[PDB]
């Protein structure tokens, strides 16, 4: 679905800067937030 | 319409007619099938099409007396032909191998002993190349050639 | 009948006809133009 | 039942006596095989329908063996149709109307002069033979420097087929 | 017990007959086996589903090899049902 | 009146959004089989009564052509193998769930 | 060598067998494969292959549901289409945008 | 579902058996969706190695219908490997010997090259006409819906549809016909 | 009077497909609103049990349960018996009910609690290049870092 992605401007690869890719994956059970993702 | 009786006495009569129905949806249309919307729209199947069009032992009637383009006439006759090999005409008959879509005389084909490599590979004809314009209906276009 | 690639009516009375799926050119006043289409 | 057209009977099984010589009226010798009819006992009868196959059919048996030297279900068999045991049992393809009770004796008249008849037996065997007297193979030379092939299939195919056709002649039982 | 079913702990013998002594004990008719669903039936590899209705309500449903290995089953299913001991129930909490 | 599927063969679903348009909610219940649907569960005077208990033996290519009729397979399933593969084989498999 | 290789196979063979599985879920819904997915893209659901599978044999009421789904955005989709000017854009095709 | 281990085990591995109907129908549409439920393309728990394919049952393959002159045209090609033994029979004549060996054919060519293919062909069951045997027809669930819908002959369509259809061409009144 | 258009009844004047309406907007927002308050209520009483979701972590989705196992293809950071959050959950189903997010779930709505139980390396992984005929032969073995984590709950929310 890479056309109609890239149509509402949401990249093409949904591994491409969303919210999907670059929010952090998880966060410690108490609420901390987790140290930053390498990638 | 007219017909002949034979007893020597041979007279003529003027039997009922039909009427073309009464408000066609499109009135400048040239020929029956332009005035019925009906361009690209109709099959073999469509029998209801082809026995207004054709005689009464299986025969056409003619291009100036039906009012058909030569187009059309042409598209008719081809599915006028393929509608009687497959059988869905059995009241126009003249005087067991289920078809249809059969476009060739099923007495006048070769078989196919030698197809050739995959690049002239003699195909099998489906079909009728007139009704290439005919309405998709699909995304795919009809396969004329199997 | 010979057989021809290009079909003629070498007559008046030479008609073509198209059977067995081949077209033909056959004259009932002079056999020798009778022609099959290869 | 009477015959109608279309019909077929049963057979028998006869022992080949052997051959004499037989002259017509013309003065021409036409040698004859004798076959005895030893005894022949119809056997068994199959219905169209359990017979899968077109036509009924009626198993003949011919001479009598022992039954020390028999097997048990076949022996078993001939004694609940009360008959000593057969050397060969024969199908015999046969219409409705040829149905003949089993256990019945058949006989040479069946068969009437000047009738013709088919004969099928097991030939005479030759062991393993070469294609000289299997398949009338020509051979090769006698002299004129041959070496040691004189009776040998020459070329069993040719060098393109990197192989051997099936069926093709060669050495084996005959 | 975490990833166990019910009659792999618990042993039991007849469930149809639990089933019944339970249903007469909370005031239910007794469940009527039914052929639900059916495949095969002739051959070495048939599959039943043989449910259990009450007041043609449909309590339970069981597969198996035979229309009785079905009818257990759906005894079976239907007491797991009616303990809560079933596998989609919620998890413990720890 | 309009169904995106049929529903009569597993569950009935209905599809929702949520005010804010950011969730989808689906509600799908089992669909259970009608009673109606269903059909009934199918149902020497002087000598005890011996066990029928023959077994003929079957010489090995019958018995497979018995066995391949049974299962509607080929014969090659029930020919046997030899020591290597047999050997080869891990008789004490791993076991998940 | 054959093993360094089938790593590569390995993951083309998996990808194979999902679009397989989830091919014959969707028949089963009497949906295509290309619909179920790329109306799922634009429902904006980003559920892969191997979880789609997944629950096409383990969760099949959840199946049901995105089959469902997918094909009231394909008949949504096709009333655009026909519509062909500024009716509303249809309740599961509007998109959540992200800034 | 709350079912114990085998006869959930027994429910997902089951053996279906599917009714297709000829009768008017493409040989390769019937064969395509034949061998789709031969291999059990069709479950989602499909795996090449989890023998996992239905029984089909094909009925009216005599009256099974070709497209175009492929009744004429197609050629069955075989070769008893004996020299001159290269045999080829048209569509027509093979339909005349053996009723079901078209769609036999046809299965066969749809089905993976691999040795799983006779397997799934004893499988498959073929009936020439409307007989089916008795067991067999104990062992169905669901009819499948056959592929081609049937043109429907002029002579079977009511006086409804008939008078619903307009008449197109006024004709002549003095027209022989 | 045959309006302007009419096509007669033939096989190719309408197209194979049904005619299908979809619902109008007004009465299907309403319809929406109170399968949406149901299926809240049934998050508020407590009818289901046994939730599964679809969570997005380490590039990957995973299907998972509660008290499942799930093996990271790499180090993670947290130490053994470590509780922590997975926050991207794609989707949350239960029996009866399933909850879509667009693309992600809301994380007032569900919580994803996992506990890393295990830092491993996985099994020696051999990589080896050979060519034909030109002396080309290469070994080179890995182990790639691993981290077993255990899904302990997952608990939903009235917020829809
Ligand atoms: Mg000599
Ligand atoms: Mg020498
Ligand atoms: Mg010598
Ligand atoms: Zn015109
Ligand atoms: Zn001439």
């Amino acid at each position: 679905g890479g056309q109609w992605r890239l149509q509402q401007g949401l990249a093409a690869n949904p591994s491409g800067y969303g919210p999907l890719t670059e929010l952090p994956d998880w966060s410690y059970a108490d609420g901390r937030p987790a140290p930053p993702m390498k990638g | 319409f007219r017909e002949v009786v034979e007893t020597t006495i041979i007279e003529g009569r003027i039997t009922a007619t039909p009427k073309e129905s009464p408000n066609p949806p499109n009135p400048s249309g040239q020929c029956p099938i332009c005035r019925w919307n009906l361009k690209h729209k109709y099959n073999y199947d469509d029998v209801l099409l082809l026995s207004q069009f054709i005689r009464p032992h299986g025969g056409m009637l003619p291009r100036k007396i039906t009012g058909l383009c030569q187009e059309e006439h042409r598209k008719i006759e081809e599915c006028v032909k393929m509608a009687h090999r497959a059988g869905l005409l059995p009241n126009h008959r003249p005087r067991q191998l289920n078809r249809y879509l059969t476009r060739w005389a099923p007495g006048s084909v070769k078989p196919i002993y030698k197809k050739g490599p995959r690049w002239n590979r003699v195909r099998m004809p489906v079909g009728s190349p007139l009704l290439r314009d005919n309405v998709c209906y699909s995304r795919t276009p009809w396969k004329l050639y199997h | 009948f010979k057989n021809k690639t290009v079909l003629k009516k070498r007559c008046k009375d030479c008609y073509l006809v198209k059977r067995r799926g081949r077209w033909y050119v056959y004259c009932k006043t002079h056999p020798r133009h009778k022609q099959r289409q290869m | 039942h009477p015959w109608e057209p279309g019909s077929f009977r049963v057979g028998l099984i006869a022992l080949k006596l052997g051959m004499m010589p037989l002259w017509t009226k013309d003065g021409q010798k036409h040698v004859v095989t004798l076959l005895q009819v030893q005894d022949c006992h119809v056997l068994k009868y199959t219905s169209k329908e359990n017979c899968n196959g077109k036509m009924a059919t009626l198993s003949v048996g011919g001479k009598t063996v022992s039954r020390f030297r028999k097997a048990t279900s076949i022996l078993e068999f001939y004694r609940e149709l009360g008959l000593p045991p057969k050397q060969t049992v024969k199908i015999f393809n046969i219409t409705d109307n040829a149905a003949i009770k089993p256990g019945t004796p058949l006989y040479a008249a069946h068969f009437r002069p000047g009738q013709y008849v088919d004969v099928t037996a097991k030939t005479i065997g030759k062991g393993f033979q070469g294609v000289m007297k299997r398949w009338g193979f020509k051979g090769q030379p006698a002299t004129h420097g041959q070496t040691k092939t004189h009776r040998r299939p020459g070329a069993v195919a040719t060098g393109d087929i990197g192989r051997v056709w099936p069926g093709t002649k060669m050495p084996g039982k005959m | 017990m975490t990833g166990k079913e019910l009659f792999e702990m618990w042993k039991i013998i007849n469930p149809m007959g639990l089933l019944v002594e339970e249903l007469k004990k909370r005031n239910v008719s007794a469940p009527e086996s039914r052929l639900t669903r059916q495949s095969g039936g002739t051959t070495a590899l048939p599959l039943y589903f043989v449910g259990l209705y009450c007041d043609k309500k449909l309590i339970a449903e069981g597969p198996g090899e035979t229309v009785l290995v079905a009818e257990e089953e759906a005894a079976r299913v239907a007491l797991r049902k009616l303990y809560g001991f079933t596998e989609n129930r919620r998890p413990w909490n720890y | 009146t309009y169904s995106p599927l049929p529903d009569d063969y597993n569950c009935n679903v209905e599809l929702a959004l949520t005010s804010d348009g950011r969730t989808i909610v689906c509600y799908h219940p089992s669909v259970d089989i009608p009673y109606e649907h269903t059909k009934p569960i199918p149902r020497d005077q002087v000598l005890k009564t011996r066990l029928e208990e023959k077994v003929e033996h079957l010489e090995e290519g019958p018995m497979i052509e018995q066995l391949s009729k049974m299962f509607f397979t080929t014969k090659h399933r029930w020919y046997p193998h030899g020591r290597y593969h047999r050997c080869r084989k891990n008789l004490n498999p791993p076991k998940d769930r | 060598v054959k093993c360094t290789k089938a790593r590569y196979l390995k993951k083309k063979n998996m990808r194979t067998l999902w679009i397989n599985r989830i091919t014959a879920a969707s028949q089963e819904h009497g949906l295509k494969y290309p619909a179920l997915i790329g109306n799922l893209v634009k429902c904006q659901v980003e559920l892969n292959r191997k979880v789609l599978a997944d629950l096409a044999i383990y969760e099949p009421k959840t199946f049901k549901s995105l089959a469902a789904l997918a094909s009231r955005r394909r008949h949504e989709g096709f009333a655009a289409a026909l519509g062909d000017g500024k009716e509303p854009e249809g309740i599961f095709s509007r998109v959540v945008q992200y800034h | 579902s709350s079912f114990s281990r085998a006869p959930q085990q027994w429910a997902t591995f089951a053996r279906i058996w599917y009714l297709l109907d000829g009768k008017m129908q493409p040989p390769g549409k019937l064969a395509a969706m034949a061998s789709i439920r031969l291999q059990g393309l069709h479950k989602p728990v499909y795996h090449a190695l989890s023998d996992c394919g239905d029984h089909v049952v094909i009925m009216n393959t005599r009256h099974i219908a070709f497209s175009g002159n492929k009744w004429e045209q197609k050629v069955y090609s075989s070769h008893t490997g004996y020299p001159g033994g290269f045999r080829q029979v048209t569509a027509a004549q093979l339909h005349l010997r053996d009723p079901v060996a078209i769609v036999k054919l046809a299965i066969y060519g749809m089905l993976p090259k691999n040795l799983h293919r006779r397997t799934m062909m004893e499988r498959l069951h073929l009936f020439p006409d409307e007989y089916i045997p008795e067991d067999i027809l104990k062992n169905l669930v669901e009819e499948l819906p056959q592929p081609r819908k049937i043109p429907k002959r002029l002579d079977e369509y009511t006086q409804e549809e008939i008078d619903a259809f307009p008449r197109l061409w006024t004709p002549p009144e003095d027209y022989r016909l | 009077s045959y309006l302007p258009g009419y096509v007669p009844k033939t096989s190719l004047s309408s197209p194979p497909w049904p005619e299908v309406v979809l619902p109008d907007p007004v009465e299907e927002t309403r319809h929406h609103a109170e399968v949406v308050k149901k299926v809240n209520e049934m998050i508020v009483t407590g009818q289901y049990g046994r939730l599964f979701a679809v969570v997005h972590f380490a590039s990957r989705q995973w299907k998972v349960t509660s008290e499942d196992l799930i093996l990271i293809g790499n180090e993670l950071d947290l130490a053994c018996g470590e509780r922590i959050r997975l926050e991207k959950v794609l989707l949350v189903g239960a029996d009866n009910f399933t909850l879509l997010g667009k693309p992600l779930l809301g994380k007032d709505l569900v919580r994803v609690e996992a506990t890393v139980i295990e830092k491993t390396e996985s099994w020696p992984r051999i990589i080896m290049r050979f060519r034909k005929r030109k002396n080309f032969k290469k070994k080179r073995i890995v182990t790639t870092p691993q981290t077993v984590l255990r899904i302990n709950s997952i608990e939903i929310a009235p917020c829809l």
